[PDB]
């Protein structure tokens, strides 16, 4: 689960179409991680997924 | 592939390019074992700040959903990042995300 | 007299030019009756558009005794064979003479005013909703981006596939996403300049 | 009975976005893109329900 | 064939263009006396099994 605390600047919810000016509501998205990297220098290397 | 007015080769495929040196036109080249054809789809926004690819071929920006495609398997990514350049990296946080 | 909007995402003129051509002959057989028919595009049984700006050009070559052959179209599809130039959105687009999987059926007829008529040939689309392909009347000449648009008057706009009638105004409002806003009543009210972001 | 008598308007508005066996609930977007006889039909079973 | 429904088959070589084979008809009618089973029962004398 993601930490509280968060100010989430840089995240926005997954739309095909439109968005929700304001409201709530419940859907399938993607949030669940498994690992997380920061401040990163190997991708330089041509990392591979 | 995206550059900023400068197609040594893309200037071939998209000779009427527009606009001015200052924003980056960006392409993808769909590159395969029987051709190597190069395609414009749009013009870089000013700003990006979240990019988000699907297993299934969907590829969002800005929460939008830009393109659709099909089933993805693997992908590689390359930049300057010689070590020292983590300080400037213009990655901050990459994580696997689930459903 | 109504001024007429367009405005959709910014691109450069990559225009292109899809033609079907038919050939056919009716004087020789029975005068009522074909001899050969030759549907081409571009010269070729089939094809695929990838330019974003796209315009079709059908073209008849008939001959009969008469010399008068009425021309009918049927139709399956959402579009007609002249409603596609009247700034229709795509994302894939391919026309074929034969078969295909999910793609309707459009029907050409001739009658040759001799007592009977015949079918030339059938039109498959291949076609799927989205924004890369765009099909207008005419191609556009020394312009940069397509969009363009007047406000502060009555107009027949035209904005990201949707189509309506209203006065456009400039709000002084900042958003970082979305590129159009909408509410319960399927309205289109909002949208963004993504160049400017006004 | 405040809040009750302040809803039953917000739903009259939900179902003209609902399609009636129909290609779309614009009705603009069907006249102008379809035959005038099928529009017709389309449009007399939108405004009937 | 009268009262059957067609099932279409496409090949598509990746060479750019797909074709169909061909068109198969199936004249059915509901009723219990045909099963279909995804593979053989061996050594048993009645199919039903819980
Ligand atoms: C915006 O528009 C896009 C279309 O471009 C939508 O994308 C679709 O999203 C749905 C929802 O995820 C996708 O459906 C998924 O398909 C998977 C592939 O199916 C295979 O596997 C199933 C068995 O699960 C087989 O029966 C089938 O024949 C295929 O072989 C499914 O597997 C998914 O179901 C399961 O997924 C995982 C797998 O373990 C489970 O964890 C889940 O719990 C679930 O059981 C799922 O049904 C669909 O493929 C997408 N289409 C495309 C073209 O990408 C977006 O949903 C839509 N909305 C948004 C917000 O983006
Ligand atoms: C698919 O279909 C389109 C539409 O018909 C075709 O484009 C047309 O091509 C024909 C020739 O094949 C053009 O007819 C003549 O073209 C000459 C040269 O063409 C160039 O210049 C014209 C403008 O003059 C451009 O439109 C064209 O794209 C080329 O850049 C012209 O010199 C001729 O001009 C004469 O007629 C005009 C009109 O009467 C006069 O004003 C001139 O003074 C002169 O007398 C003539 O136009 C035709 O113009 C093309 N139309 C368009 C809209 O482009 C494609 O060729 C076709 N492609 C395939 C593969 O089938
Ligand atoms: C909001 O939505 C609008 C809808 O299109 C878009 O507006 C963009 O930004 C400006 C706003 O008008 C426009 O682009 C700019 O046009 C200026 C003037 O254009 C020409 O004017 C006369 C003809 O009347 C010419 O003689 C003159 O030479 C101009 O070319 C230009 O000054 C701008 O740059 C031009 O000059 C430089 C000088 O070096 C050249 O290098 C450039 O190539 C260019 O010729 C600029 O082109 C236009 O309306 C839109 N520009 C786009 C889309 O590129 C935007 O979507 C959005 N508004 C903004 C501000 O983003
Ligand atoms: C309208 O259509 C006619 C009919 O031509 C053809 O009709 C169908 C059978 C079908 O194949 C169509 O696709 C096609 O248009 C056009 O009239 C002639 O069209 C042919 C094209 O097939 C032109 O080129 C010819 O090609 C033949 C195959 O190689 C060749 O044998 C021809 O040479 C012979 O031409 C005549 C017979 O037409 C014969 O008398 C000669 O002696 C010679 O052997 C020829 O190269 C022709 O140039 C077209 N014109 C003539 C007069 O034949 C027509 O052009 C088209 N457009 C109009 C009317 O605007
Ligand atoms: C995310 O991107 C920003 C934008 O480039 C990065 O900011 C950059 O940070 C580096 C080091 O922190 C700056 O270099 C140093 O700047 C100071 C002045 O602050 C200067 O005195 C030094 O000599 C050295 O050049 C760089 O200037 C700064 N960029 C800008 C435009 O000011 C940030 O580091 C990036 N974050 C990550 C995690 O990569
Ligand atoms: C890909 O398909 C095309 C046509 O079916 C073929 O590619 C050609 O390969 C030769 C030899 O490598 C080149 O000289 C040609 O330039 C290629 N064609 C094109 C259009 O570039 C070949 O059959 C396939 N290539 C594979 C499977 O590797
Ligand atoms: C990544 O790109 C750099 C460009 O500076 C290149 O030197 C390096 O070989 C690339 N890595 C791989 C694995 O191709
Ligand atoms: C893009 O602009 C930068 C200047 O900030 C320049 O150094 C770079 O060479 C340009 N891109 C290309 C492909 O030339
Ligand atoms: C927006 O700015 C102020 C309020 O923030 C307002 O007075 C002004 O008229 C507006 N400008 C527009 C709508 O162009």
């Amino acid at each position: 689960h993601i930490p509280e605390g968060f100010s989430f600047n840089n995240w926005f919810l997954l739309s095909n179409d439109s968005t929700l000016v304001h409201g709530k509501v419940v859907s399938n998205q993607p949030l669940l991680v498994n690992c997380l990297l920061a401040i990163p220098k190997i991708y330089g290397l041509g990392q591979f997924f | 592939v995206c550059s900023n007015s400068s197609n040594p080769h893309l200037a071939t495929f998209a000779i009427p390019l527009g606009a001015t040196q200052v924003p980056y036109y960006c392409f993808f080249k769909v590159d395969t074992y029987n051709s190597t054809v190069y395609k414009f789809l749009a013009v870089l926004p000013p700003t990006v700040r979240e990019i988000v690819i699907t297993k299934y071929g969907d590829v969002y920006v800005n929460g939008f959903g830009y393109l659709h495609l099909g089933l993805l398997d693997a992908v590689t990514i390359n930049f300057t990042g010689h070590g020292t350049d983590d300080d400037v990296s213009g990655f901050w946080t990459i994580a696997s995300t689930n459903f | 007299e109504q001024p007429i909007s367009f405005v959709t995402l910014p691109s450069f003129n990559a225009h292109s030019f899809v033609n079907i051509t038919v050939s056919a002959s009716f004087g020789g057989h029975s005068g009522a009756n074909l001899i050969a028919s030759d549907t081409t595009i571009n010269g070729f049984s089939s094809f695929c558009v990838d330019t974003r700006q796209f315009t079709i050009s059908l073209s008849y070559n008939v001959t009969n005794s008469y010399g008068y052959v009425s021309n009918s179209q049927d139709s399956n599809c959402p579009f007609t064979l002249q409603s596609v130039n009247d700034y229709l959105s795509f994302s894939k687009f391919c026309v074929s003479t034969s078969l295909l999987a999910s793609a309707c059926t459009i029907d050409l007829f001739g009658y040759p005013e001799f007592g009977s008529g015949v079918k030339f040939t059938s039109l498959y689309f291949q076609f799927t909703k989205g924004e890369l392909i765009t099909g207008t009347p005419k191609p556009l000449e020394g312009v940069t981006d397509v969009s363009f648009m007047t406000l502060d008057v009555c107009t027949k706009y035209t904005i990201y596939g949707f189509k309506g009638e209203g006065i456009i105004t400039l709000t002084n409002s900042s958003f970082l996403a979305g590129v159009y806003y909408t509410s319960d009543s399927g309205q289109l009210l909002a949208f963004k300049n993504v160049t400017s972001g006004a | 009975v405040v809040n009750s008598q302040g809803a039953a308007l917000t739903q009259l508005t939900v179902q003209l976005q609902h399609n009636f066996q129909a290609i779309s609930s614009s009705i603009d977007d069907i006249y102008s893109r379809l035959d005038i006889l099928s529009a017709d039909v389309q449009v007399d079973r939108l405004i009937t329900g």
